[PDB]
């Protein structure tokens, strides 16, 4: 009745092997007493990380170290006590004179790969799920603070996006939308894992259209719909001028973090957002450089 | 008992007298999708051996000047082997992969190669060509191979599944990886979960009269490979 | 369920309540397309007849199958066979039955 | 895609031409989450 | 023709698999949906006019 | 509840509601191999689903002179869909089917269709050409319908896998066939383990104004689909 | 560890369904009696061959029968009971005069569609197992029985086939030879299935070479290599002439049969050998014609 293949085969383990276990680690660890030792066939210090192993050698087994009870903590390198830090990620500017922003409102992209600070710390992963908190700073270009009113919008993607500052769109009947005055505090705001992929991707290498992919539409690869969430729309509450020259400043926290794969730093100066392109004419070496690697 | 090694799947098997171990991406090995973690409700088709084996593809000749060369795996094997088809057939693709660079020389010859793997590997120059992205077979060639053509320090690629090939001990690399990405099924067509990177990091030099001939041969072999959403044959 | 204009093409004002059936004549070729149309619900596709359709232009994202039914119209001694296929995503429009 | 399996056989006397209803619905592993206004519709003039 | 919808389901109509959906139904309710600030009314008490 | 039915198999799904039954050739269903009847040492393929699916691939039309078609089913699934593919990388093959030629019309029409199943079904004429013994897709036709190409009255062809579709009652045909031959497994490439034949024992006929358009479909759904020797890829 | 999907499937079963069972026939089926019957509802007479079943109806159900008791035995009805019969299925001729067989000696191929006779009853079923018996008559053109002595010898596909009246190949050292006079009884032979296949094709609806399979290559379509047995030897055991005119004939019965799938019988005259093809150009109707339907 069974063919005995289908029954060896193991095909279909939801389960991973995964082979390495995660262990409490509150503090560093303790260094031991360690004498001399004289002996072959023992080679600590001798490895060969060709294998691509880090050397698992001790203090211990090369030099004579005596006892250490390591007290500190490693409570503060861990990803919320990293991550969970508020920075500067937007920036909008609605002045009265210009060419930027007239008519009194403004819709921006939600997008944080516009500020280097912010920008090279989430880089450093792969893959990163979790909740945060968005601080609105609201000012003149001098730090003038102004008896304004405004209105802070999400506009989801696939949702009707304000066209003017007295657009339909910000009766905000389902959308939810934020009042403040810039006399008032900061607006303090709680914004959950929102994305149709179990968790943001910081680089997405393929193309979203699955077309044809010509020169012209090479402006696709990397852009990953799953961390498009929208725009946010702001504007004064009036129907004439706003009076004042304002400019709003997004900063972010970040709260239960979630990171995977890591990935090296950043070497270069980020030139466009979203977008790794970097400076090719004029590239510089990872660190300082020495006259001469026997002199200091 | 530790340099001499074998792999067996399918129909393939591989040799080696000079291996330096097995390394498993981030201590794991590739599953097959739970039944939780999957939103596409049909059976998936789990071929195995027809699949799952090794193919040995691209071929390059290290030099005392090359630079360094790379590939995008989902995209790599398409349109080779029964595998090719069932990623241009159905829609949603997953699986994990048993990579072999191997690369031999004689005990006169000297040089390292750094064999990495790479999750999402973006590339950046102002936007790369489809032939550049994904130049599945015969892959492509790094030209500024210090900052991975990406702006990212490659002082700092170890910090991913990789190995060396210094021809002074070992003669081939060999990395197994599980299926990676925020999703449980992707479509390999347009998207690749990764992509493997080969650069000299000590440059192949040898005195005069030994033969100069220095190929770099890349085998790679698919691991519980599942296609869902079966449709009209695609290629890209 | 809810009626889905598919037939979405007439606007006259008068030729409005066609949009809701279908046309099905009697061809005499063998694998001929009577029709096609988008599978995205909350697109604005045909789906903006259907009630669903309109609900989901509230929501951002969504889950789960989708059924259609068909209904035949025709007099009783029409008879007749048809293949009703589902291209999933990646898989552009078929030309051939 | 619809597609004629074989053809629209019709005896002597009836319509030379018939018509079909199509009615969608979702199933019941069927769920939306979050939210927003319609862009289905928007509203020309000011109510009155 | 009976005024029901097809209670067909996918297991019948194809070789499905297992699936466990996790998937929440409580930001589709009623509460859940209207209840959301909006403008329903606007008055002017201006100077001139 | 005997005349409607519903056939389910992959991602395809079948309806009719003028049916006559099901009919399992020799009263047995497709089965896979026992290890013993095989002796092809190595796990072969089942991809089930992507390839146990149906498939409705050619289209005739009935009129009231047609002789009558014929097709040859190893053969004719192949250079179509995934089947196709593990049928011409692989070199063994195995596998029953489940066909069901569809013909309806109207209550004033009138028609009988024999549709039967013939084993090594062998063509005579001195030899035909492998346009006429392989016609995969779109199959070919009967010139000598009374002795089936082959100098064998038709009269006796009820006593194989057969069926009716009498216009006056029915309206399609369902048959299904395990594998077939005296051995294991055996190349679809180069040997037909049977074949299908669709011949109008009753001339069809329909007073002037009645559409006289009466398309005859098939279309097949393999079943234990199993493939082994697996190699490079091959047509014929 | 279980993706369901796995457990589930029955792929890999090697037993058929089966549904129906053989049971056991010595005897015919005995009728029963059977009383009038008048109701609505109970139809044994219609029936609807449109699904492919041979009708069920009992005479019982269509008229007053009475009881019989079937004695009639159903053992000549079977497969050995059939088959297992000598028939004329070879035919050499080794002349003194002549071009078709000179030298003294003849290389017989292997195989029984020759005669009619024969061909017609195996060529009913599409397979066919079993052992034979052969039986070897030798004479001269009149039936004149000569006191000459002969060498029969099997030639395995692959084996040396004589070439000549004293080839080497005569000393037969490991193939099956016999030797007999014209003066003793025919030769009586009992052979074994001996096929690659588990069983006799009749009908090979493909190509042996896996080629391109072109025009000057159709010569292969329907050639069976399991079905090829080499070939069957024959001469004089001399140096010099035959000094006779002869004839030999074989004759073969089946033993232990086993047949399969069961086709139409022949309907036109058998043209070639292991050939399907027919005349074409002058067919015949299966059986006898008449003036009119309506008339005997
Ligand atoms: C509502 C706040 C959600 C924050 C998600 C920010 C994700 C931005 C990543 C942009 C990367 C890209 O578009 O390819
Ligand atoms: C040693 C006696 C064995 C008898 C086997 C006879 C088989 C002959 C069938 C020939 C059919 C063909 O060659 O296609
Ligand atoms: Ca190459
Ligand atoms: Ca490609
Ligand atoms: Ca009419
Ligand atoms: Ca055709
Ligand atoms: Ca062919």
């Amino acid at each position: 009745d069974r063919v005995a293949d289908v029954i060896e085969s193991s095909i279909g383990d939801s389960v991973s092997r995964a082979l390495t276990q995660a262990l409490p680690a509150p503090t560093g660890q303790n260094t031991q007493v360690s004498s001399h030792r004289l002996d072959t066939g023992e080679v600590p210090a001798l490895q060969a990380a060709e294998i691509g192993a880090s050397s698992n050698t001790s203090d211990e087994s090369m030099i004579e170290t005596r006892c250490v009870l390591n007290s500190h903590s490693t409570a503060e390198t861990t990803l919320d006590s990293f991550f969970s830090r508020a920075g500067l990620v937007g920036e909008i500017d609605l002045p009265l004179e210009g060419t930027t922003n007239p008519n009194g409102y403004a819709n921006w992209d939600i997008d944080i790969t516009g500020y280097a600070q912010m920008r090279r710390k989430v880089e450093l992963f792969t893959y990163m799920r979790f909740d945060a908190e968005f601080t609105f700073v609201a000012c003149t270009p001098t730090g003038q603070v102004v008896p304004q009113l405004l209105q802070y919008m999400f506009v989801p993607p696939g949702a009707p996006k304000p066209e003017s500052r007295e657009s339909l769109a910000w009766q905000t009947a389902t959308n939810p939308s934020v009042f403040v005055k810039l006399t008032d505090p900061p607006a303090q705001v709680s914004v959950p894992f929102m994305s149709p992929a179990s968790a943001y991707q910081w680089f997405y290498d393929g193309y979203p259209t699955f077309g044809e992919h010509k020169q012209e539409k090479d402006l696709e690869y990397g852009a990953c719909p799953n961390n498009m969430m929208g725009t946010f729309s702001v504007r004064n509450v009036g129907s004439s001028k706003s009076k004042y020259p304002l400019v709003v400043r997004i900063y972010m926290r970040m709260k239960h973090v979630r990171a995977w794969i890591p990935r090296p730093m950043r070497n270069q100066n980020y030139l466009f957002k979203a977008n790794p392109n970097y400076a090719g004419n004029s590239i510089k070496p990872t660190g300082t450089s020495r006259t001469a690697i026997t002199t200091l | 008992s530790d340099r001499v090694a074998q792999l067996t799947i399918g129909n393939s098997t591989i040799t080696t007298q000079e291996a330096a171990n097995i390394i498993v991406g981030y201590g794991e090995w590739p599953s097959y999708c739970s039944d939780d973690d999957a939103t596409a409700v049909d059976k998936p088709t789990r071929p195995d051996v027809s699949v799952n084996r090794f193919y040995t593809l691209d071929t390059k000749l290290w030099e005392k000047s090359s630079k360094g060369w790379y590939w995008k795996f989902p995209d790599v094997l398409t349109e080779t082997g029964v595998f090719g088809q069932n990623a241009q057939f159905h829609y949603l693709y997953r699986s994990g992969f048993c990579i072999h660079v191997q690369c031999n020389a004689s005990k006169f010859h000297q040089g390292a190669l750094l064999v990495a793997i790479l999750p999402e590997y973006v590339i950046g120059t102002s936007h790369p060509p489809y032939k550049q992205t994904q130049p599945g077979a015969d892959g492509f060639e790094l030209q500024h191979p210090y900052v991975l053509d990406a702006g990212i320090p490659i002082s700092q690629l170890t910090v991913c599944p990789h190995q060396w090939i210094n021809l002074r001990t070992n003669n081939c690399a060999t990395i197994i990886v599980p299926y990676m990405n925020t999703l449980p099924f992707d479509s390999a067509l347009n998207h690749c979960n990764f992509g493997l990177l080969v650069v000299p990091i000590s440059p192949l030099d040898f005195d005069q009269g030994a033969t100069p001939v220095i190929p770099i041969t890349i085998t790679l072999a698919p691991m519980c490979s599942e296609f869902a959403g079966l449709r009209q044959a695609v290629t890209q | 369920e809810t009626i889905l204009e598919v037939n979405n093409v007439p606007t006259n004002a008068t030729s409005l309540m066609e949009r809701l059936r279908f046309p099905v004549s009697a061809q005499a070729g063998k694998g001929e397309l009577c029709a096609v149309f988008r599978a995205d619900p909350g697109r604005d596709g045909p789906w903006q007849s259907t009630m669903l359709g309109q609900l989901c232009g509230y929501y951002t994202q969504w889950s789960g199958s989708l059924e259609v039914t068909f209904m035949f119209t025709g007099s009783f001694m029409a008879t007749g066979k048809m293949l009703i296929a589902y291209t999933p995503p990646g898989g552009p429009l078929p030309k051939d039955r | 895609s619809i597609w004629y399996q074989t053809n629209y056989v019709v005896p002597i006397g009836a319509p030379n031409t018939a018509y079909i209803i199509a009615l969608a619905a979702a199933q019941k592993n069927f769920t939306m989450k979050l939210c927003k206004d319609t862009s289905h519709i928007l509203q020309t003039a000011s109510i009155q």
